[PDB]
């Protein structure tokens, strides 16, 4: 692309999202996410090969229909209500249409399919775009409509996003299917403390996205795509090892670290509330993710995976990606939990 | 509510029934899809016409203006999966299963 | 330290531990009235603003 | 008997055994479009007819 | 739960009743630990970049110490408005309702029967 | 919204659009104009848990 | 606190900034002082403990315990730098940087006020900790032992979670003096069932209880001499720790919900007693041997009696230096046969005689001679136990013939009887090595004389 | 589900147990059905027949499965005279554990199935007692 | 050279006792913090001697 082009395009899918942010009418929320979708269509196909062509097309068909929904859900609430203020939904009916809509174009379980696939299949780059900047607008509408959604559908929903992106997670060797269920998984803890405090939705989304960055910006500084690609690291580049290490002990949720921070409040707020089954059984389901983000640290940091003879031409060359922010990023993944009260901003 | 409705809503069912039951041209999906927007767009019509909400009257112009927008670029998408394939099967788009 | 700096020390400390604590408890007690009843600063979820409806006389009467 | 077997089985081997065949489950997909959209089909039916979640 | 709150200004960092609150002071422990991951960013961007860790760019550790410590100073500043706003509404809503909150009549342990449960 | 800059920099994006009770081209109403708007009157400033 | 958490975290610097060939003298030397620092936390009173400010303090439990880890991070350091001689000196430092960071979270934990503070330094723990077992472990082994350290505990620590939050929600504080006057029977409900064992589950994994202690032998055994160090000497000790805070709040239920745990450990104690005299690892050995005793501790704290209490933290520190001993001992043969075979080096008093004179000094203190410090814990125990039921001290009784049957087993076999003829590069004992066991046996013995400071809050 | 469930828990425990049974079956079998439509779905049968074979396979078993448990948890609360008692529930989750094991032809799939059913039942039983949420209504 | 390379081999060995001197002084500083029952309880409580004016710091 024509690097004018590419910042044109990219300042279009933040405008999408931010019209979806601003928006007080339902038409003009709808509007943005026809914005958002138009956008990053480029950027998916911009290495013009067959998986990202198939990536593509899996993508808009899957936001399409999601699209769609939101309409139909948009409609019959004008029908029984007479207005378009972006509020809580006056129709059950609608309200699950929606809810199903936001579901889709987030990729919970189980409508998750596609965030594999349409990840694999498109650069590291746009992976990251496609695992942070584009949760922002379906999240920020669920935090305007939460009064409206039927209680068991979206815990519903969490739950099997919970479950299959730490089932879905163990059997990948491909680091962007890797993050594709992780990304799923996390999924579940924001939309599952959503009725309860909608503020740990934001808070638990603003650290998922922090770390998320932390890591497709880490695999894009060695173009590294796969497991035994990033076990070479140690014999390149050894401090990018001991960061990766941070961070995915922190998207494990361990203590001290700053993953552990999202996991902590939202398990006080669900118990405020007296639910104590499904955070416990979320709390031990997450160990999952623990276990597949443990396996990659095995081999990237805590152990020497054999290298190759070609390994030696690359310690003479520096590393020129601009990395833009990481040190920054990778600090606050991880040294955060210290200033946990600083949650209160977001109220 | 109304007869009409009846009829409108049961033709959006049918297009997102159509629309998630795959045959194996992409291209009979995306009419489905533009069926889908077919219907939202006559019901939309016939909410706002009825109750006389006059500034809502632009609104079905945008969203069939937003709708071709979207269906330029499914077609777009399909013309490049039959350049790789020869044909819109969407059976041949099963690469990313590994 | 002697006994009496490290006694007095301790109450304060209980002193203001005892006073989060009941704080704790007040402000779920209060959270819970107010998300029931809807009657506080919080919970507090927007409805229609009635200075966008417009007041002028009509095209046509009974309105 | 006891440490080297039983206690193994019982806890860690067993709950380990059955997440790997639950993660094969989920992640043995054929990749294919039409399949994928069916199961939507199928969500949202029994989302309504099973768990009432429109209402 | 506190988006609608009566005298929300919406969507400001720092409403105008924020500033009859004392500011956190330039020596706040919190403060403090906001600069030390300042200086942590510093010298991991040496590290990535194979410069010496410790003195290699002393112009950009200080931007980042600075940067650090000029942005946990604002947050914190929010951070302290939001907590003070939260205790404002819970006071203010405790006197509104003085049904709902009555001072117990609370009698000493000579008065109040526990059981006894022997440990033998 | 979620980000209210509307309010905030005072300037009308969407909300003439948000309900037919609002002012019209050549002051036509909307049928169920006095309904909208009585219902908006009753509910304002309330909130959404007592209005209902 | 903070004169010993400050102190602690300039340990790194000094690590860091220090001369190449400077790294073990330096942090040798500090966390020395740091050590004898320590004892003024033995200001201790009859009646208050010593509260420093809202978020620490110290009473007689947690000082011992104090004291015993600062001690122990100079003797890991001298434990280590041999193994870690040929490491690189990044590699090298960032070693020496985990066992820092363990102490700083270590003696946070032992003071922490609140308990979901104690919660998030407990879990703070296992992070330097897998590290350890994992990077600089010897054997493929390493990886599993580090998964199945990392998962035992978790799976325990998330409940544990829960019923904090859940605690603090219904009383209105964790803060531990707040709860001795706030505490509330528990009734008996099925709710309250899981409540206690949400509150108990994760210490009682650390500890490790018998069932639950599979984690164990793997991660002592795979972990580098600095790793098996603290793993039994402190680690184990953090169950013991937050067992003793945390029935507190937990009375009556613990009357009957303790029969089953006290079973385990009862029955269990017996169980690993016996593996012991089996063992074909020296190291694995030594690593049953700790489950024997903390299942001592687990049915001390159970039956909740003052005696028992004081036996618990008796026991909680002689184990420590002990069984950190043994590991050493076991450590210094095996630099020398690079083996873990018990039966691969035999009759060493004939080729390393000062070496065996630690040798039967551990092992008298493993079975318990009296008047170690090792005898007045289990003794207190004992009679602790049989009050809670006569019948108890033919468990006990048999545990006792047990134990010093494996624990002169160890002792013959591998230091008596004929060397083995083909093993010719046992090397004379270096000062070092002497220094780290008198540095283990001279405390464990001078405590005899005053045993009062290790005897807990209950004295 | 909403009114299956309503309609168990509505009869008494240890009383008419074929009423019992009856609740129990279908909701068992409706999870059968559930999982043979994403299992038909996700994973084409390589024939019609063949389609219908799992469904009457996965369904019989589920079925089978919710027969056992609230016939053998109803008769034992009748035989014990011990209505609210977990263990009711406890003999009937380990029993529908035994016929998935026999279904699958394992004897390590109906032992871990008896004990992990059983588990999950009695906890079902203590929940009901003790009014424990799963999803819990908003409050604070 | 003396003085200097002496204080370039050895500066870090005040570190920690630098530390310590730290970490002694805020423990201090949290003391005056916590002085609301200072000469106030029950227990302890007195008339000040004449010269003095705090019972403890
Ligand atoms: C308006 C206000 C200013 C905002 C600017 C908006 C972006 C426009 C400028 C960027 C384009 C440009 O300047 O260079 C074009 C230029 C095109 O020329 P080219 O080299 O021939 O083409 C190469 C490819 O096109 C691209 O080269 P590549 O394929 O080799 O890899 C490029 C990669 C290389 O970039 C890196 O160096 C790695 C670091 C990037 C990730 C860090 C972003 C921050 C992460 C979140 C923290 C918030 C900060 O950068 C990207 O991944 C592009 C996406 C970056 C945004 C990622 C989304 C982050 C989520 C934001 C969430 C915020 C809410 C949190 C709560 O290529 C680039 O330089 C791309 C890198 C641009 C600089 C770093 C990324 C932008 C700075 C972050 C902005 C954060 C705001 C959110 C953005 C959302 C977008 C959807
Ligand atoms: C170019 C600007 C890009 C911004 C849009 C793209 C990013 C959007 C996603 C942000 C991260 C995820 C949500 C974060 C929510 C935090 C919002 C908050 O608490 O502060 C808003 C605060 C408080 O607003 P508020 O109290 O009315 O409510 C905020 C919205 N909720 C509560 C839903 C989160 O407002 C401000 O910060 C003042 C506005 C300053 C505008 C300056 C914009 C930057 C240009 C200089
Ligand atoms: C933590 C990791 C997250 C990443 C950090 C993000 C850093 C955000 C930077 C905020 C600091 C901005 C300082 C600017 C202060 C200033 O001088 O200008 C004021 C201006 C707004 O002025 P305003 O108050 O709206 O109008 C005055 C009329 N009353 O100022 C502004 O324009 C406001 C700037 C917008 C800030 C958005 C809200 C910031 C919060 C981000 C999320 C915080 C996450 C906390 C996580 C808790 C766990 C640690
Ligand atoms: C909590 C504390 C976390 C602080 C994090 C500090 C920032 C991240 C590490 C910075 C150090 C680094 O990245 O490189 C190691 C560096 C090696 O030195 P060198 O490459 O030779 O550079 C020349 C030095 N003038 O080392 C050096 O020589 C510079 C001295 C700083 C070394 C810091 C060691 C970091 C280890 C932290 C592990 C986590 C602690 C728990
Ligand atoms: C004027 C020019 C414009 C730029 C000015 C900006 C300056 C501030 C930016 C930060 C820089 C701090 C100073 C860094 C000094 C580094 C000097 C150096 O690298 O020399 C190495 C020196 C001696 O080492 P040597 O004896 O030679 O070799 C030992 C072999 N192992 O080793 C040392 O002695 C280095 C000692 C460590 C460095 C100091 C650590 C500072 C910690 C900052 C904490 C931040 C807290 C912020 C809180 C703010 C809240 C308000
Ligand atoms: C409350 C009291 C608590 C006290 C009791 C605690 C009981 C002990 C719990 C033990 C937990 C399981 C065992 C953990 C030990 C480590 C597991 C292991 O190492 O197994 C190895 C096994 C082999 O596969 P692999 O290692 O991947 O092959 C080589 C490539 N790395 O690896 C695998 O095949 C994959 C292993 C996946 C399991 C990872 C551990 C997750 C444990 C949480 C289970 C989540 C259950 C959620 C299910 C909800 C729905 C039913
Ligand atoms: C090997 C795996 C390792 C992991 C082990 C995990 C252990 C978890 C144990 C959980 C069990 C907790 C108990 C839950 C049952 C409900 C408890 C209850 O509320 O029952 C109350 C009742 C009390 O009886 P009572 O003393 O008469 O009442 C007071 C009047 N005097 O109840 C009573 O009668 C008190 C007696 C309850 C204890 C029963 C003991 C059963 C026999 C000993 C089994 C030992 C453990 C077996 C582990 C095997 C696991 C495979
Ligand atoms: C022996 C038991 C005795 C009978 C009792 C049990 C039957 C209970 C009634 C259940 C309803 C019948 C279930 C049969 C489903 C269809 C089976 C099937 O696989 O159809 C064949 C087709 C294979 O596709 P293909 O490879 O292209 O070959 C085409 C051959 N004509 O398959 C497909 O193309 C898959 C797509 C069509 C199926 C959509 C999913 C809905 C069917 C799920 C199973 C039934 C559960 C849902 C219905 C419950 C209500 C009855
Ligand atoms: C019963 C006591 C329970 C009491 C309440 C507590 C609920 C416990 C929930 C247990 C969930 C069990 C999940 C088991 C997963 C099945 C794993 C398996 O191996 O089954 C295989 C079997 C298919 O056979 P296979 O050979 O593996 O594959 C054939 C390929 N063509 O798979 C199949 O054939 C289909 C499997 C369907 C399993 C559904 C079982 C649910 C039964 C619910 C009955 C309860 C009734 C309601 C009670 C209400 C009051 C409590
Ligand atoms: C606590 C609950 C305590 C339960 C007590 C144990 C119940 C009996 C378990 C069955 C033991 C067993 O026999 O498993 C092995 C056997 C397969 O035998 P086989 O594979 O041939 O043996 C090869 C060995 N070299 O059996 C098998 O076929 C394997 C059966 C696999 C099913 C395991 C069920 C567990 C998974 C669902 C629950 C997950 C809960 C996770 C809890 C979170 C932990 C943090
Ligand atoms: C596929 C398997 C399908 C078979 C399972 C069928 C669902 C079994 C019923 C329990 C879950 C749904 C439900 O109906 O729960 C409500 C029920 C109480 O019924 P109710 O009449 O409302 O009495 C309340 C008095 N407190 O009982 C309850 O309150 C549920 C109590 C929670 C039990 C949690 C179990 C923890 C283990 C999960 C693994």
């Amino acid at each position: 692309m024509n690097p004018i082009i590419f910042i044109i395009i990219l300042l279009t899918i933040m405008l999408g999202t931010i019209i979806v942010m601003i928006s007080s009418h339902w038409l003009l929320v709808w509007i943005g996410f026809e914005m958002n979708m138009l956008a990053i269509i480029p950027i998916m196909m911009k290495n013009h090969n067959p998986r990202a062509t198939e990536a593509s097309t899996k993508y808009f068909l899957t936001q399409s229909t999601a699209s769609m929904l939101l309409m139909m859900a948009v409609i019959i609430n004008l029908m029984f209500s007479g207005q378009w203020t972006v509020m809580k939904l006056f129709n059950p009916m609608a309200s699950m249409l929606m809810t199903m809509a936001l579901a889709m174009k987030l990729g919970m379980a189980p409508f998750h399919f596609w965030v594999p696939e349409v990840t694999q299949g498109i650069p590291l780059s746009s992976g990251l775009i496609l695992l942070t900047w584009q949760k922002l607008a379906p999240m920020s509408v669920l935090y305007q409509i939460f009064p409206s959604i039927n209680l068991n559908l979206i815990l519903t929903l969490s739950v099997l996003s919970i479950l299959i992106g730490g089932w879905g997670g163990l059997n990948q060797t491909q680091l962007r299917k890797i993050m594709a269920y992780s990304s799923i998984a996390h999924m579940g803890w924001m939309t599952a403390v959503l009725p309860y405090n909608p503020t740990m939705t934001l808070l638990n989304l603003i650290i998922y996205i922090i770390m998320t960055s932390t890591m497709f910006t880490m695999f894009m500084a060695n173009s590294t795509t796969t497991t035994l690609s990033l076990s070479h690291t140690w014999n390149k580049t050894p401090i990018m090892t001991v960061l990766i290490l941070a961070t995915l002990l922190s998207m494990g949720g361990l203590p001290p670290l700053s993953g552990f921070m999202p996991k902590w409040m939202i398990i006080q707020e669900m118990t405020k509330n007296n639910s104590i089954i499904l955070p416990t059984f979320m709390a031990i389901t997450a160990l999952l993710n623990l276990y597949f983000y443990m396996r990659l640290t095995y081999s990237t940091t805590l152990t020497m995976f054999p290298s190759t003879n070609n390994m030696k031409m690359k310690w003479q060359f520096p590393l020129m990606k601009k990395m833009t922010f990481l040190p920054t990023m990778v600090v606050l993944s991880t040294m955060m939990l210290p200033l946990t009260p600083m949650l209160s901003v977001l109220e | 509510m109304s007869m009409v409705y009846m009829n409108i809503m049961m033709a959006f069912t049918v297009s997102l029934v159509g629309l998630l039951m795959y045959r194996s041209h992409l291209m009979s999906s995306l009419l489905c899809l533009e069926g889908m927007m077919l219907s939202l767009f006559v019901m939309a019509a016939l909410t706002i016409l009825n109750s006389h909400f006059t500034l809502a009257s632009m609104m079905p112009i945008i969203l069939l203006v937003f709708a071709a927008c979207e269906a330029a670029l499914g077609l777009s998408l399909l013309v490049m999966v039959s350049n790789t394939y020869g044909t819109d099967y969407v059976q041949n788009l099963n690469l990313l299963q590994c | 330290d002697g006994p009496e700096k490290n006694y007095e020390r301790t109450m304060a400390i209980l002193q203001i531990e005892a006073e989060k604590a009941e704080l704790r408890l007040k402000e779920l007690e209060v959270r819970r009235l107010m998300r029931a009843r809807g009657d506080g600063p919080w919970f507090h979820y927007p409805t229609i603003d009635k200075e966008l409806i417009d007041h002028s006389p009509k095209a046509t009467p009974d309105n | 008997l006891l440490d080297l077997i039983w206690l193994e089985a019982i806890l860690p081997k067993t709950i380990s055994l059955a997440q790997m065949k639950a993660s094969t489950l989920v992640t043995n997909q054929k990749g294919l479009i039409k399949l994928y959209f069916l199961s939507f089909l199928i969500t949202i039916l029994i989302s309504m007819i099973l768990f009432n979640f429109h209402e | 739960m506190m988006t609608g709150r009566q005298g929300r200004a919406t969507f400001q960092f720092l409403p105008d009743e924020a500033r009859s609150l004392p500011p956190p002071k330039l020596t706040d422990p919190r403060l403090a630990f906001v600069g030390f991951l300042g200086y942590c960013s510093g010298l991991i961007d040496n590290a990535i970049r194979r410069r010496p860790v410790l003195l290699a760019g002393l112009h950009r550790q200080l931007l980042y110490i600075t940067s650090f410590v000029f942005v946990g100073y604002y947050l914190l500043k929010r951070q302290d408005y939001m907590y003070a706003v939260r205790d404002h509404d819970m006071f203010s809503y405790i006197k509104s309702h003085p049904e709902d909150f009555p001072e117990k009549d609370k009698k000493t342990y000579g008065e109040v029967f526990e059981e006894f449960h022997p440990v033998r | 919204p979620f980000f209210d800059v509307q309010k905030r920099l005072g300037v009308d994006l969407d909300r003439w659009m948000t309900i037919q009770s609002a002012e019209q081209p050549h002051k036509i109403p909307s049928r169920c104009h006095a309904f909208e708007k009585e219902w908006i009157e009753c509910a304002h400033g309330i909130g959404s848990i007592r209005a209902e | 606190m903070l004169k010993y958490i400050i102190p602690t975290i300039m340990l790194m610097p000094l690590t860091w900034l220090s001369k190449n060939n400077m790294i073990w003298v330096n942090s040798t030397a500090h966390s020395l002082l740091i050590s004898f620092t320590s004892l003024l936390l033995m200001n201790q009173f009859g009646d208050n403990s010593l509260n420093f400010s809202l978020l620490f303090f110290s009473d007689s439990l947690s000082t011992p315990l104090l004291i015993l880890t600062m001690w122990l991070l100079p003797l890991m350091l001298m434990a280590s730098q041999h193994h870690l001689s040929k490491e690189n000196l990044t590699r090298k430092k960032l070693f020496i940087t985990m066992l820092i960071s363990l102490q700083l979270f270590l003696i946070m934990t032992f003071t922490a006020m609140e308990l979901i503070l104690f919660y998030i330094l407990f879990e703070a723990t296992l992070v330097p900790t897998l590290i350890i077992i994992t990077r600089w472990g010897n054997q493929t082994e390493r990886l599993n032992a580090g998964l199945y350290f990392l998962f035992y505990t978790l799976a325990g620590s998330l409940p544990l979670l829960v019923a904090l939050i859940y605690i603090q929600n219904t009383v209105g504080s964790l803060n531990f003096l707040m709860l001795q006057y706030w505490v509330q029977p528990v009734h008996n409900s099925w709710s309250n069932v899981f409540m206690w064992l949400a509150c108990m589950m994760a210490f009682m994994v650390k500890m490790p209880l018998y069932g639950l202690h599979l984690w164990l032998p793997k991660a002592h055994v795979e972990a580098p001499i600095a790793g098996s160090m603290v793993l039994a000497a402190v680690l184990l000790k953090l169950g013991g720790y937050g067992m003793l805070r945390i029935t507190l709040i937990l009375n009556p239920m613990t009357d009957f919900m303790a029969y089953p745990f006290i079973m385990l450990s009862l029955w269990g104690m017996i169980m690993t007693s016996s593996i012991c005299l089996r063992q074909t690892d020296l190291k694995s050995l030594i690593a049953y041997s700790s489950v024997s005793h903390m299942a001592l501790v687990i049915v001390a704290i159970l039956i909740q009696t003052p005696w028992s209490y004081m036996g618990a933290t008796a026991l909680m520190i002689a184990h420590g230096l002990t069984s950190s001993m043994l590991f050493c001992l076991a450590n210094s043969n095996y630099e020398r046969i690079h083996s873990r075979t018990m039966i691969l080096a035999r009759g060493l008093q004939t080729l390393l005689p000062l070496m065996a004179t630690w040798w039967l000094l551990a092992s008298l203190t493993n079975l318990a001679l009296p008047p170690t410090i090792n005898l007045i814990g289990e003794l207190f125990v004992v009679m602790s136990t049989f009050s809670w039921s006569n019948i108890t001290i033919i468990l006990m009784g048999v545990n006792m013939v047990i134990t010093a049957l494996y624990s002169l087993y160890m002792l013959i076999m591998t230091q008596r009887g004929k060397y083995t003829y083909h093993i010719n590069n046992i090397s004379p004992s270096f000062t070092r090595e002497n220094a780290l066991m008198s540095l283990h046996i001279l405390p464990l013995l001078l405590l005899t004389l005053n045993p009062k400071i290790i005897l807990g809050p209950l004295y | 589900a909403k009114t299956v469930l309503r309609q168990y828990w509505d009869i008494p425990e240890g009383t008419e147990c074929h009423r019992k049974t009856y609740a129990t079956t279908s909701i068992g079998g409706a999870a059968g059905l559930v999982v043979s439509a994403y299992s038909v779905a996700l994973k084409t049968p390589t024939s019609f027949l063949e389609g219908v074979a799992r469904t009457g396979r996965y369904t019989f078993t589920a079925a089978a499965i919710g027969a056992i448990f609230g016939l053998t948890s109803c008769i034992s609360a009748q035989v014990r005279e011990k209505p609210d008692d977990p263990l009711n529930y406890l003999i009937g989750g380990c029993a529908g554990g035994l016929i998935l094991g026999a279904r699958t032809r394992s004897y390590g799939i109906g032992a871990a199935a008896c004990a992990y059913m059983g588990l999950t039942a009695a906890l079902v039983k203590m929940g009901q007692l003790e009014g424990w949420q799963v999803f819990a209504e908003p409050k604070v | 050279m003396n003085l200097l390379q002496v204080v370039r081999d050895h500066w870090v060995h005040v570190l920690v006792p630098m530390g310590f001197v730290f970490g002694y002084y805020l423990d201090r500083k949290n003391d005056e913090k916590l002085t609301a029952f200072r000469n106030k309880s029950l227990l302890y409580k007195r008339e000040l001697k004449p010269n003095e004016e705090v019972t403890w710091k």
